[PDB]
């Protein structure tokens, strides 16, 4: 753009009216880390 | 449990891109953060030792100088108390025109000894009660700090020999060819009356030569060329006009209306012997030279050429009133020969050629004139801008001279003074104001120690011995640069002098500007606007 | 909010500011009701549009309008929303004291600013910097743009508007046989890069017209070199075209060769001018009126009262 | 190109500033979480978790930061939590204003070693000026113990009840110390245990003559009440698991698969039989038990626990009296486990927990924690952390200090009148050195909301006396006191580790000028460590 | 914008006033949502997953952890909420309230530019002076069937239906009275919750025996056993591969026939000798033998086991262990190595019930059962959830009102008399923590006046009868929720646990204490 594009509200209006475009679970465990537990 | 969320109230109310700063924290030491990096940034610049810079603007124009207002100027600081300084800084360069370096390191260093206090436990009430009270003790001191006066202006040795301090800090390897060129401007202004304009001394920038080219003319130069055949003059006559060159139409509309085979036979011959009576009747009252601030018409021209007169085209209007007061004119807005009071007169109007350019010069040669010129040589357009500058201070120096004839040591010697001499005050003072009074005082040691930073010495060798000699007596006592180790010598016996306005009036906004900014406790930053700009300021 | 009144010389084009498009097109924009809702507007409907050839007229029909365009196209009260009224480049003084005693006596408007048309038209092409090519229907304008103000000092007015350029058409006499040619002129058009290609398969020179003045790109390129030679590069590379007869022929690459040819060869020229929004101004004086600058720039209604033609006129004389 | 194009480089006053206002902001991230009056903190942790407190550890543990300064200074913290367990925040803030003074001089023309010299005579003479203010203390005073940990505590969210956590510290400290070999040990990290049951109230936790676990017996048929249980403790488990050859068995005969089976139970009883030989009433696995096996322990009237931590096991061990074995055939009275008075098994909550709670001279502990929610006890568990951490530092070294700032104003006062006889160019930085140490008392009293200037000036003057090396601050009233009439008394090993830490990293940063950031790691190969050979060391 | 975000620009901070600002407008909204939980005038609130599941709930920590928040103040009390609902049972939604109420009372002053410090110290002078008068006003009192049965209701009453909580009363309170053993501490796994969803909540009953989830799985085996052994096993009676890899080597397909009846031989025997006990304890068809495994039970073995005429039923729950052995009377056995007929439980009755796709135990007509079972019927999930969330209340309402034999009076009561005893304490403190001491007061006061509020009378009208009754008298007195009048909270048996009055206001002192202390959010720990 003509301007470069930062925090500013003139890119803000531009950008309004249309220009310058914006262990898990028991589930998972095996029989070794279900025993582990218990 | 993962965001803190903005606090009900102004947090929340506050608009997007908005920023809100509050408290010492979040303000104040922010502030006097930015204060301190622009004192850091224009630093290195102080004193004839300063080094230049090389500041490119949004623009791309390159400015090359050791002028702090110039960069400060060139520099886009968007910190508001930064701004604030810099806002300080430019009333010091209108009021005074010198001194706006000073008043840069004076505020940064004040500052930062705020900041200080604060820490120890001072508020910012009383820390501004102590800058403050310790500026009137500044003010009331200085008067006695005086040591020289100007005692004559109409010179061109001892006005010289007092402008080549202001013209030494800027350009110090070329100092008494520039101080005399600005001395003999300066003083062929100047009238009997005490009034000094500093409008009316001229700069013509021609590039190619040299600054030991440079000179000083006794009239005005214009890098234009002659409209007709004549070139030069010896006697000059010049009739000024405002008006263009060429017969005077209506203002409504004007439409040839011709009815005959007669009239249209005979307008076009009408209108040339009209021409030719009018520019003959300014030939006849002895012009030899008519300078016109509009246009040239071609049949006037070719009169003009017959009648053996120089035709001068200034597309300024500035050009032609300075041109007026060169030579004693008076412009007019009708193309009528000129009486004998409206007349001005020049012993000599010539065209030349100045290295590739082409110049008019009106020059007279008695050593005086309500207007001079300085033509600057010079290989560079940044050093001839750079040359123009120290010019600038040089001339805003005399007339400063011209205001108040007073003037204090230089190289230090004032600040050490006012340093120990505040300090012994504020060593009296009881309660919470002596700490900021000592401060106050202390911060004058910023001169001093930048002055000897930039020479390339060791700063606390020089404050010590500059501290050392103003106790046995001597405050005329400041720092040599032309020393490779640590050294001291009088001030006034070397000549190195300042203005005592220029250091009244740069204490006195450096103080301002300080204590102004530590006055502000709470900033709400609006959201940065992509406005076409101030309206006023164009 | 904020009206934004964009003559033009056009038609009214009034609305708010926020607003992607006006919302009062009076000239050439219910009955069997009860009550004054058709006659009031159908007095309006058949009197003279005020502006010529960008410039006012007649004042009291101007004003009746515009009482017009808030009262009945907009329901709305002037007393309480600022007005950005929309002129004309190098419109004379008087009739800028004029419509601001207007607004601030007759419709008393808080606040109100007067924009250039193509200072207006620039914004709402997003920039900020240019020279804006403004040809409509009576006058052709050149205004260099920097910072967002027109400056007052290198606008260039040269006159091949859409009459003046179908006139050497009709050329090549009678209202509907001259609006013919000017049927071809509203339709295809383009603009030929050299004549000499164009006519062999078969404004910018006065001669081909019959004028002696300058033109259309040498006027840009004066335009352009009247201003600062660091901002030459924003002007060159810059140049937006806008109005109704440049868009015509569209005019883009025989300018933009012309015009490098007469500048330096450094300077990039690039013309942007494909929007064709048909509401520039609306928009560009749409999106002032947002802005805060906005506020800025305001003409009080209390600095009115307190300076009158003065402060319609921003002092500065 | 030569360095990559994510290589940047910074150097010189920018970076020695940079990193010095890094540091300077890591210590006002936690200048007012120091002293008595202290205000907590609630910190969100990327794992949704919430951390309350006033330990500067925790808080510039649960803050990352990305400016290398700061990370040391996060470092530093980290030290001193880790060497001492105390003073986390007076040594960020002691860093702080040492890189503050510092600062000052490098602003000049000080080179960073000059500083760093006149530093490291700085920390010299602190050390040898705190060991001489100091005083010893008598280590049996279980009353001086006392009130050495309240002056721990009174800073942290459990002053509340202090009677109450310093005599938990201080039985929890008594009872982990342990002499074996010559060697004497304390260990709080391994034994004495805090485990936090969330509900309940604070007054009624307590420490235990022995340990709790978060266990239940295997079979609902063991008992959970024994009142001189002999203990057993096991690595192994109690199963029948594979061997670690390819064991493949090959069965013919029609008995084999009964009679493999039957092996495997013969086994089970086997392994309960090697342990019921030594008859103990309760056994302890880190690894699983066979049902089985719990069938066999049952009949013989032992009580069993299963798969219980190898930290767990090993403060059991050092409680009950027991050695952990691995093979019941090696089991001997010499590893049964007496000296437990009570194991119980009781529901807190609705959860089971194994208690072994009536020892004598158990060399390990828990300290039981209740409390009204999860963060408050885990900020009871730092402050408690901080107490015995403190407790052991005093049974290492009994020396003790006066707090409330009175030690870093009675160092700074001997440095001062030690600066004097210097006489060189380090004097500066020395004396800077001692007027930083003051950092302490001045943020104490702003933490009280008392007049800084006037409170540090009458310090600083009384601390000119001869007998006054223990006047400081009360934190609580925002006045000055003797400390040995407030009580406030630090261990001599923290300040002494708090001074060391703060000038060796104030020394760390100073010696930084250059900045190279953004290259790359090189190193990928499963983290390259030490493998390589040498030359010879034969 | 501050110190923190120099070093870490995604940092978010909250500073003083603002952190202040932050946690008691959390804590002010977290009360606004409960305070229509409190008392039974209390409104359920039904609250949706992500998946669509409906909870009706009065709860106040059911309520926390199924709003949708994301709060770090909300993070605390809901984990305050947690400890006390984990060690009481009862008092999370009074808990909230109280915690938000003593932080509104605390800015009231705080906003006048009192130091957080000095409220925190009346702060905690108030909750000294509060714990001795609530010992003081505290009830000792045996723990009668009727005392348990008032308790009971007081809180079923707030958690259910007027009907529901008649019913849950008497099943809670029996179940209770029923596991529980002279002087020693009441073991709630004891008192096993099955929940049923065929018939109408009041059908929610108290089964003196068990309930397992499981039925047997031959069909052969009856559905309905009279006079019943029951073995409690852990025993694997299902086959079980060897951990040495074994594997089966023959050379003709005889020779893995006899293979294949080998490889059984081992579970066989096992359940040879449970054959063996049953025809040796029941020598005839007159009674029953009911195997509970909690391991696996093959087809081949139920066979087995059902050819003899014994009902079994394998994978039990680990708990149901001791359950049985409990409530039946036998021996848990994890081997069948020695069994003897001492191992068997008696049980007058067991039968099966089938309700849609499962299948239920019953086991009744224990002698002594130290372990029942509360059956949950009801038509709908999330009556069953509603009926169980009451229930663990008042379990633990008994249980605490046991352990604690003491017991306080309710509708507000001892808080009313709290309030004026720290009133009548103030002067004894000395400075500016009198007014800590009055926001504690008024905070107490938070329970009269949202009961008050929830029965729909005017807080303040009420709050200063009450107040002004219990001046004159000294009644402890509190809300009558039907009139709005002064009631005699003993006299009408409205009972609370002194447990939980006493874990408010240890908590809830602590909890706003810490967080009034707070001066600084920071989240700070990214990148
Ligand atoms: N020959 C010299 N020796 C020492 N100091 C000098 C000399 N010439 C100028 N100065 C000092 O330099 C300072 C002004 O330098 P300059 O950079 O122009 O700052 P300012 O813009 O404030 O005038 C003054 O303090 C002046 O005394
Ligand atoms: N009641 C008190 N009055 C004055 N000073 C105190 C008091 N209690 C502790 N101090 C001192 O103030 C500091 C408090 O330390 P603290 O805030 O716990 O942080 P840390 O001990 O981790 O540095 C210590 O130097 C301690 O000696
Ligand atoms: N019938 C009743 N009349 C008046 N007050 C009651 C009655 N039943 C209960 N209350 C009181 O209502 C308060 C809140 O009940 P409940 O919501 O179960 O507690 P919580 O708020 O902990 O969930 C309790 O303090 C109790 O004393
Ligand atoms: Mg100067
Ligand atoms: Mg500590
Ligand atoms: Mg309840």
């Amino acid at each position: 753009m003509q301007d470069p594009n930062a925090d500013t509200e003139w890119n803000d209006i531009l950008r309004k009216k249309g220009i310058l475009p914006p262990v898990k679970t028991y589930e998972d465990m095996t029989l070794e880390e279900l025993e582990d537990h218990e | 449990a993962l965001h803190v969320p903005k606090a009900p109230g102004f947090a929340q109310m506050l608009k997007e891109g908005a920023k809100h700063f509050s408290g010492l924290e979040e303000a104040v030491y922010r502030n006097i953060q930015a204060c301190k990096e622009l004192a850091q940034t224009t630093r290195t610049a102080y004193g004839p030792n300063g080094m230049n810079k090389m500041v490119i603007n949004h623009l791309e124009k390159l400015f090359v100088t050791n002028d702090a207002a110039t960069i400060l100027r060139e520099l886009e600081v968007q910190h508001p108390a930064a701004k604030m300084i810099v806002m300080a800084s430019h009333m010091q360069e209108q009021e005074v025109g010198d001194g706006t370096n000073f008043v840069l390191v004076f505020a940064g260093a004040l500052l930062e000894l705020a900041e200080e206090l604060l820490r120890i436990g001072l508020s910012v009430s009383e820390v501004i009660e102590g800058y403050e009270i310790a500026c009137r003790k500044a003010h009331e001191i200085l008067p006695n700090l005086v040591c020289c006066s100007a005692k004559n202006l109409r010179d061109i040795d001892e006005v010289s020999s007092l402008l080549r301090t202001s013209i030494m800090s800027k350009q110090y390897g070329n100092e008494v060819f520039l101080a005399k060129l600005i001395a003999q401007a300066c003083v062929s202004i100047f009238p009997d009356s005490g009034h000094f304009n500093v409008d009316n001394i001229r700069v013509c920038k021609i590039l190619g030569s040299g600054i030991s080219s440079s000179s000083v003319l006794h009239g005005m130069v214009f890098k234009k060329e002659t409209e007709g055949d004549v070139t030069s003059v010896k006697d000059a006559k010049i009739a000024v006009y405002s008006c263009p060159f060429d017969g005077m139409i209506t203002e409504t509309k004007g439409t040839v209306l011709i009815k005959t085979a007669e009239e249209l036979m005979n307008f076009s011959k009408g209108e040339e012997n009209l021409m030719d009576a009018q520019v003959k009747a300014i030939a006849d009252t002895g012009a030899n030279v008519v300078v016109t601030g509009g246009k040239v018409a071609d049949m006037a021209l070719h009169y003009a050429n017959k009648y053996n007169i120089m035709l001068v085209r200034l597309n300024s209007k500035w050009d032609l009133r300075r041109l007026c007061k060169t030579v004693g004119a008076t412009a007019l807005p009708r193309l009528t020969p000129p009486v004998l009071e409206e007349m001005g007169h020049c012993d000599s109007v010539y065209l030349s050629e100045v290295g590739d350019t082409q110049v008019v010069v009106f020059k007279h040669e008695k050593e005086d004139g309500a207007i001079s010129t300085i033509v600057l040589r010079g290989s560079t357009d940044n050093l001839m801008d750079d040359i123009e500058r120290a010019v600038d201070d040089g001339v805003n120096t005399f007339k400063v001279l011209t205001r108040d004839k007073r003037l204090v040591p230089g190289g230090g010697a004032t600040e050490i003074e006012l340093a120990k001499q505040i300090t012994s005050y504020g060593e009296t003072c009881p309660g919470l104001e002596q700490y900021a009074i000592k401060k106050f005082a202390e911060a004058f040691e910023a001169i001093p120690r930048a002055l000897a930073e930039n020479s390339g010495v060791k700063a606390n060798e020089v404050i010590s011995k500059l501290y050392a000699v103003h106790q046995e007596g001597n405050k005329n006592v400041g720092l040599d640069i032309e020393a490779e180790v640590p050294a001291v010598k009088d001030m006034l016996e070397a000549g190195i002098l300042d203005t005592y306005l220029g250091k009244y009036w740069a204490i006195k906004l450096a103080t301002n500007a300080a204590v102004t900014v530590l006055r502000v406790d709470q900033i709400i930053m609006a959201k940065p606007a992509g406005g076409p700009k101030p309206p006023s300021g164009k | 909010a904020a009206l934004v009144i964009d003559n033009g010389s056009g038609m009214c084009k009034a609305g708010f500011a926020g607003d992607d498009a006006p919302r009062a097109v009076f000239p050439s924009i219910k009955d069997s009701y009860v009550g004054d809702e058709a006659q009031s507007k159908r007095g309006i409907l058949t009197l003279k549009y005020p502006i010529e050839h960008g410039i006012v007229t007649n004042w009291d029909d101007m004003e009746k309008i515009w009482h017009h365009t808030f009262y009945n196209e907009l329901r709305v009260a002037p007393e309480e929303h600022p007005v950005l009224l929309t002129e004309a480049p190098l419109n004379p003084k008087a009739n800028r004291e004029k419509m601001t005693q207007i607004m601030f006596e007759t419709f008393n408007t808080p606040a109100m600013y007067v924009a250039i048309q193509a200072v207006l038209s620039l914004y709402a092409s997003g920039r900020t910097t240019g020279i804006v090519m403004d040809s409509g229907d009576g006058v052709t304008h050149t205004v260099p743009i920097y910072e967002g103000y027109a400056l007052p000092h290198a606008i260039l007015r040269l006159d091949l508007a859409g009459r003046d350029l179908t006139d050497y058409l009709m050329k090549i006499t009678t209202t509907a046989e001259r609006e013919i040619v000017r049927d071809i002129k509203e339709k295809l058009c383009y603009v030929a890069l050299d004549f000499e290609q164009e006519m062999a398969t078969a404004l910018f020179q006065p001669s081909f017209l019959g004028m002696e003045s300058c033109g259309i790109h040498e006027t840009t390129f004066n335009s352009i070199m009247k201003c600062d030679v660091d901002i030459r590069k924003d002007l060159y590379a810059n140049t937006v075209l806008s109005g109704g007869t440049t868009m015509y022929p569209g005019i883009a690459d025989r300018m933009q060769k012309e015009i490098t040819a007469l500048a330096p060869s450094t300077m990039k020229i690039k013309i942007i001018a494909p929007p064709e929004r048909k509401y520039s101004v609306w928009i560009g004086g749409s999106i002032l009126a947002s802005l805060s600058t906005f506020q800025q720039m305001w003409i009080s209604k209390q600095e009115y009262d307190e300076s009158g033609p003065s402060i319609v006129h921003r002092k500065c004389f | 190109l030569v360095l990559s194009q994510n290589t940047k480089r910074e150097s010189g006053r920018k970076v020695q500033s940079g990193n010095i206002n890094a540091a300077k902001t890591i210590a006002d991230i936690i200048r007012t979480c120091l002293g008595p009056k202290s205000m907590m903190k609630m910190l969100l942790d990327p794992m949704g978790g919430i951390v309350m407190t006033n330990d500067g550890n925790a808080i510039l543990r649960e803050i990352q930061v990305q400016h290398p300064a700061a990370k040391s200074m996060i470092e530093i913290s980290r030290t001193q939590d880790e060497e001492v367990g105390d003073g986390t925040t007076s040594v960020i803030i002691l860093a702080g204003e040492m890189l503050s003074v510092a600062e000052h001089f490098l602003e000049q023309q000080m080179h960073p070693t000059v500083v760093i010299s006149a530093y490291r005579k700085a920390l010299d003479d602190m050390i040898s000026t705190l060991k001489k203010i100091s005083i010893p203390v008598d280590i049996s005073d279980s009353d001086m113990m006392l009130n050495i940990i309240n002056s721990s505590i009174t800073t942290k969210a459990i002053s509340r009840w202090s009677s109450l956590a310093c005599n938990i510290a201080l039985d929890a400290v008594k009872m982990v110390q342990f002499e074996e070999n010559g060697r004497k040990e304390i260990d709080i990290k391994k034994y004495a245990r805090v485990e936090k049951i969330p509900g309940g109230i604070i007054e009624d936790s307590c420490v235990l003559r022995g340990v709790m676990i978060n266990k239940d017996v295997t079979h609902p048929r063991m008992r959970r009440y024994i009142k001189n249980p002999r203990i057993v403790l096991l690595d192994s488990s109690l199963e029948y698991k594979k061997g670690e050859s390819q064991t493949d068995i090959e069965i013919t005969r029609e008995e084999d698969f009964t009679r493999i089976l039957q092996m495997e139970e013969e086994y089970i009883q086997q392994l309960c039989e090697d342990i019921i030989q030594l008859k103990p009433d309760v056994v302890i696995t880190e690894k699983g038990i066979s049902d089985l096996a719990q069938h066999y322990l049952m009949r013989a009237n032992i009580t069993a626990i299963r798969r219980v931590r190898k930290t767990d096991n090993n403060r059991i061990a050092r409680a009950c009296g027991a050695r952990i074995v691995s093979r019941p055939e090696e089991l001997r009275e010499d590893d049964v486990g007496t000296g437990a008075g009570l194991l119980e098994i009781k529901k807190i909550g609705d959860e089971y927990f194994t208690f072994i709670t009536d020892c004598k001279d158990p060399k390990a502990c828990t300290i039981l924690l209740r409390g009204a929610s999860k963060e408050i006890l885990s900020e009871v568990e730092r402050n408690l952390q901080d107490a015995m951490q403190v407790c052991r530092n005093v049974l290492l070294d009994p020396q003790l200090v006066p707090g409330g700032g009175a030690s870093e104003m009675a160092v700074a006062h001997a440095l001062t009148e030690k600066s004097k006889a210097m006489t060189g160019v380090e004097q500066w930085p020395y004396r800077a050195v001692a007027q930083a140490l003051e950092v302490i008392p001045r943020t104490l009293i702003q933490n009280c909301g008392a007049s800084t200037i006037r409170l540090l000036t009458s310090l600083r003057a009384k601390h000119t006396q001869e007998n006054c090396e223990t006047w400081g601050v009360n934190g609580e009233t925002g006045t000055l006191v003797d400390m040995k009439e407030l009580g406030i008394w630090e261990p001599l090993a923290v300040k002494l580790q708090t001074y060391k830490t703060a000038v060796e990293t104030a020394v760390l940063l100073l010696r930084i000028d250059d900045i190279v950031s953004g290259h790359k790691k090189k190193g990928d190969d499963q983290s390259r460590q030490g493998g390589a050979p040498d030359a010879g060391q034969e | 914008m501050a110190a923190v975000k120099t070093l870490n620009p995604k940092a978010e901070v909250a500073r003083a006033q603002a952190a202040l600002a932050v946690n008691i407008s959390a804590a002010r909204g977290l009360q606004d949502v409960l305070r229509t939980n409190l008392g039974p005038k209390g409104t359920m609130k039904m609250l949706v997953s992500g998946a669509g599941d409906i909870k009706l709930t009065k709860d106040g920590n059911v309520l926390l952890h199924e709003m949708q928040i994301q709060h770090p103040t909300a993070s605390l009390i809901a984990k305050v909420a947690t400890a006390q609902d984990d060690i009481t049972g009862d008092g999370t939604t009074s808990n909230v309230l109280i915690i938000g109420e003593l932080l509104k009372q605390a800015d009231l002053y705080i906003s006048e530019g009192l130091h957080p410090r000095i409220i925190t110290e009346g702060f905690e002078a108030a909750k000294e002076k509060a714990l001795q008068f609530l010992e003081e006003v505290k009830v000792s009192r045996e723990m009668d069937r009727e005392t348990l049965i008032d308790v009971a209701r007081t809180s079923l009453r707030t958690k259910v239906h007027a009907e529901l909580a008649d019913v849950l009363t008497e099943a809670v309170v029996d179940s209770i009275l029923a596991i529980k053993k002279q002087d020693e501490p009441i073991d709630l796994f004891m008192i096993e919750i099955m929940e049923m969803k065929h018939k109408s909540e009041t059908d929610t009953s108290l089964i003196r025996g068990l309930v397992l989830d499981h039925g047997a799985r031959h069909p052969d085996m009856k559905k309905r056993v009279e006079d019943a052994y029951i073995l409690t096993c852990n025993v694997s009676l299902e086959y079980e591969k060897t951990e040495v890899n074994s594997g089966f080597f023959y050379k003709s397909a005889e020779e893995r026939e006899k293979l294949v009846k080998a490889e059984r031989k081992f579970i066989e025997d096992r359940v040879k000798k449970i054959i063996e006990l049953k025809r040796k304890v029941c020598g005839d068809s007159d009674k029953g033998f009911v195997v509970i495994n909690q391991k696996g039970i093959d087809p081949f073995s139920l066979d087995a086991l059902s050819k003899e005429g014994i009902v079994a039923l394998r994978r039990a729950k680990r708990r149901n262990m001791e359950r049985l052995t409990l409530a039946c009377g036998g021996v848990a056995l994890n081997s069948f190595d020695d069994l003897s007929p001492d191992c068997l439980g008696h049980a007058g009755l067991v039968y099966e019930y089938t309700l849609g796709e499962e299948k239920f135990t019953f086991i009744e007509k224990c002698n002594n059962p130290r372990s029942v079972t509360l059956l949950i019927k009801g038509p709908n999930k999330h009556t069953l959830t509603q009926i169980k969330d009451a229930v663990r209340d008042g379990l633990r309402a008994v249980k605490n009102a046991i352990d604690d034999g003491c017991v306080v009076p309710g509708a507000g009561a001892v808080e009313v008399a709290m309030a004026e005893a720290l009133i009548k304490h103030k002067p004894s403190v000395k400075g500016r923590a009198q007014l800590g001491v009055q926001a504690f007061a008024d905070a107490l006061l938070i329970i009269p006046k949202v009961l008050a509020q929830n029965s729909g009378f005017d807080l303040q009208e009420t709050l200063v009868k009450i107040q002004a009754e219990h001046s004159e008298s000294g009644q402890l007195v509190g809300v009558d929720l039907n009139t709005g009048e002064p009631m005699v909270a003993a006299e009408v048996g409205v009972w609370d646990n002194y447990c939980v009055k006493k874990q408010l206001l240890h908590s809830c002192t602590v909890i706003a204490t810490n967080i009034l202390l707070v001066d600084e959010i920071m989240r700070a720990g990214m990148s």
